[PDB]
């Protein structure tokens, strides 16, 4: 089964270069006669396709990025990778590999990557802070965790790893006055199972390292 | 780029239309037109390639059409589901690809529903790292607009208050976030903190307390 | 559905090609006015079309003989699979000289630039050689 | 104050050069490590790098002989202005095959280029031929 | 005697690309041994050495430049021209350009041109409007001219064709809260001088191609 | 770049230096070094180049010295028009050249002085453009910070105040602007209009009426 993985900083500064670089498995790139392109997308925008590379390993870019776009590959690896020069706040956006299933007869896009998110700005990256929500002490009860204080997004929140993922919600983050972000994730269990069932939830903070279990309880 | 409606709405049942205007460098050589899904903090989901052509498990109420420069994508008997981002890609001249602004099909006719508010205190925790924030978690509320009021004791928080905007949930309901940042000798000194939540003209409301 | 047998075949043989070339280490294109798109379409005028420029790049392939002959097996299976391809659209339808004096220009074009490459070099070498003897 | 018209020569025979070519249409550099800046100064190190590589570019002057034969009068004036140079210096003071094989991997890899151009356009051109022909 | 002048549009959007154009007069751009360079100023900035281009046509550009900035010439109008790529906000500069003496034996820069400020804005330009300040009706009287609403900067203001100089104060500019520039030149004369002397203030705003010239009367 | 002090200041008369810091791949590999004046709103003027040689019509006062990778402008005899941006420069390896931040020299030691203020009416032009604007000039004034205050009647004015920072003439003393935007209205409604000035305590006013 085709997947794709993208991989790169959360946090690249302006008039620095941003890299990306995207794995696949399931798959070599050097087969006939699949093609593998980058599409990103800026906040609340739409899709912005920016090249593409060749099973043979030719490059084809967009006009608009033609300048300070350059796509390569490493055969071994089983990855391609992205440069964009000269990074502006417009190039803030969520970066996505996807594949083409016949470069020959066609340009649409099949399988495509989960997507990493790149924020420019000169500011630093700030690593959150967790604290457990407690739950309350019909016949559910609500607990989560309290993620603070971070910069840049996105911030990953599961549960059990990964186990708990039934009645869980996860806010979308404030913008705080001072510039970082903080959020909020609640699971909703039945209030029986508070003595008989541990609830950890995992955050995790790509662009500063941060991975952080915090067992939740009453 | 190719030119697409901002948004398309429509009652679950009935069908929509969204159209994908093109010029002759992209949609007018090949035709070679795709339509993608998105739903939110997902990928694009491939549905419809070479105008007509639909991809594995996409079901035939999915529809590709196309006409001159501009291909259309019907979706009949429209689902609550089926409210996503809906993006249309054609080939380019030579070896590009472009994609257009997106289209956003909102499902109507859902009831309205008062918020359900859920308010933490301080953990143990964040006290003991003198701080303390007060996380009010609103959701579950159509339509999304809600006004957020916190109040120390009986008298309005002037300061410290983060709200916010109202985002619509995979249930294609509402949910906002508001926090309250306070000292924690601010916390013991008041005797509970209240938050306040006004949809469509009345109020539902959570206390906590030290 | 035959002919996409046929061009992926020179296609993989391309391929083969160029992957021999890398070891190692104005061309026709498409345009509207050809008619090959649904806008504009002229099947008469696009056939033509298709194949001037693979009978262009036939004799491309000929000049290119000597550049793969130590792979001379697959040089010569490539030509034969564009002659086959020429050969079905010809049937299927109703200045050498020229391309001989781009394909030389071009090769000036690339040894005058090795030769400002070694000149330009010299230039800059000598100007740090007298700023380094200035102060000697 | 002599070098300084010596060098000069030298540089007004290749710009003659470098015009005669453009009309048509791993070298010596210095380093810190060599001590011809006053930091790490080195005159003894320094002068063999200048004698050095002015002998490195004098025999890439010999293989570009036939580059400019229209105008040889000028191509010999080249060579014997960097041989005066380098006959002062080496008074001053107290391999050609490798060169050779760098000059002839230099132009395999300006071939190779154009053999790249020429089948990734015909790959290229491939391509929209059977992108047209399978709408006909 | 050798004199550089620049020339360009005085006002280009982001993303765009920023095109200036240096005139030479007094003597060949191909002459041994002379190179020519750019140099900018960001307001309130050092300067910022950004290429050179030799008198046989060789350039040589700076590392942090080297992706977006490009240097030409032509001869036969002896010009050499600057082309940089993806402007920002942090290119809004004078930009001069200047003549080295002898590139063979130094990057020391003698004759310099008069400069031309580029500003990086998605803002339209505005022309300006010129309005008379007239003389109040020991022994002098002040007059001058009011110069309103224009963008971007710099308004060139002179008297009577460059002839009255001195008595001169044009100050400089006010940054409105809309976002427009207006400034004020006045010249101090003789009382008696009012009924003998015209006074005329000559407005020129290249961004806009505006040129006003307004009598000052009592 | 090269580092170079951001001020430096003395009395007329006295002398002053201005350091050039600098690298091996600069300073260090041909001692390339310049100086250049840049006085405002103009380009900057050569003064030395190779580190100590001056060029034609420089005076002798102005002097170029070099220890290590540091490069020194000696400046003797401080006159008043001294005052402007200096900036060293340095051939950079190879064939490239960068400059330093610059260093501002302030003229020290000129006496307190006085804004002189001229305030204009709105011109007839201006009015019947159905528009109108104070235009208040403070200039020849020392030290450069002063606080601009108009007056409808005697009551302050709310809106429509437009200053800027204090700059320095060429004479080294400070001038600013300060403009009210008025309706034809209002400038016809007052008395008359004035523009207060204070500077060190004292303040200088001027006044207009319609």
């Amino acid at each position: 089964e085709v997947q794709l993985q993208e991989s790169g900083p959360g946090l690249v500064k302006p008039s620095q270069t941003l890299s990306l670089t995207c794995t696949v498995s399931g798959g070599s790139i050097t087969t006939r006669y699949y093609a593998w392109s980058w599409i990103r997308q800026p906040p609340g925008k739409g899709l912005e396709w920016m090249g593409v590379i060749d099973y043979d390993g030719d490059t084809y870019y967009s006009p608009s990025l033609k300048s300070r776009t350059s796509i390569s590959w490493d055969t071994s690896k089983n990855q391609f990778s992205l440069q964009l020069s000269s990074v502006t706040p417009e190039d803030t956006a969520v970066y996505y590999c996807a594949r083409d299933p016949d470069v020959v007869t066609g340009f649409h896009y099949d399988y495509w990557g989960q997507g990493t998110q790149v924020t420019v700005s000169s500011a630093s990256t700030k690593g959150p802070s967790v604290f457990p929500l407690a739950p309350s002490s019909g016949g559910t009860a609500a607990l989560g965790c309290l993620v603070k204080d971070y910069f840049p997004e996105p911030v990953t929140v599961s549960w059990n790893s990964g186990a708990l993922t039934s009645g869980v919600h996860t806010f979308p983050a404030v913008l705080q006055s001072s510039g970082l972000y903080s959020l909020s994730s609640v699971v909703t269990v039945p209030s029986s199972s508070l003595g008989t069932q541990t609830y950890i939830c995992n955050v995790n903070h790509k662009p500063s390292n941060t991975k952080v279990d915090k067992k939740v309880e009453p | 780029v190719l030119t697409q409606p901002p948004l398309v709405s429509g009652t679950p049942g009935q069908t929509v239309t969204i159209s994908c205007a093109g010029a002759n460098n992209d949609i007018g050589t090949y035709a070679y037109v795709s339509w993608y899904q998105q739903l939110p903090g997902t990928a694009p989901k491939l549905l419809i390639y070479k105008v007509t052509t639909r991809a594995s498990g996409i079901p035939s109420r999915f529809s590709g059409s196309k006409s001159g420069n501009t291909a259309s994508l019907t979706i009949s008997g429209l689902q609550s589901e089926d409210e996503a981002d809906y993006y249309c890609a054609s080939y380019r001249n030579f070896n590009n690809a472009v994609f257009g602004r997106g289209t956003h099909l909102t499902v109507l006719g859902q009831p309205k529903a008062a918020p359900s508010v859920t308010l933490f205190p301080p953990s143990s925790e964040e006290l003991q790292a003198n701080k303390a924030t007060l996380v009010c978690l609103i959701s579950d509320f159509y339509p999304g607009a809600v006004t957020v009021a916190w109040k120390a004791d009986s008298s309005p928080v002037k300061a410290g208050v983060e709200t916010t905007t109202p985002s619509k949930q995979s249930n294609n309901k509402y949910a906002a976030s508001s926090y309250l940042s306070l000292t924690p000798e601010q916390w013991k000194s008041h005797r509970s903190y209240s938050c306040q939540v006004t949809h469509e003209g009345s109020t539902v409301e959570k206390t906590v307390a030290p | 559905e035959r002919i996409d047998k046929q061009i992926r075949y020179i296609l993989d043989g391309i391929s083969a090609l160029r992957k021999e070339t890398c070891n190692k280490s104005n061309l026709p294109k498409m345009a509207e006015k050809d008619g090959c798109f649904q806008s504009g379409f002229n099947e008469e005028t696009c056939l033509v079309k298709i194949i001037t420029g693979l009978l262009e790049f036939e004799v491309y392939l000929e000049y290119l003989q000597n550049r793969f002959e130590s792979s001379e097996e697959q040089a010569r299976a490539v030509q034969m699979s564009t002659k086959v391809l020429i050969q079905f659209l010809q049937k299927k339808a109703k200045t050498n000289a020229s391309l001989l004096t781009k394909l030389q220009a071009q090769n000036q074009w690339l040894q005058d630039m090795t030769t400002h490459l070694i000149l330009r070099s010299f230039k800059e070498f000598l100007q740090s050689s007298l700023r380094a003897l200035r102060q000697m």
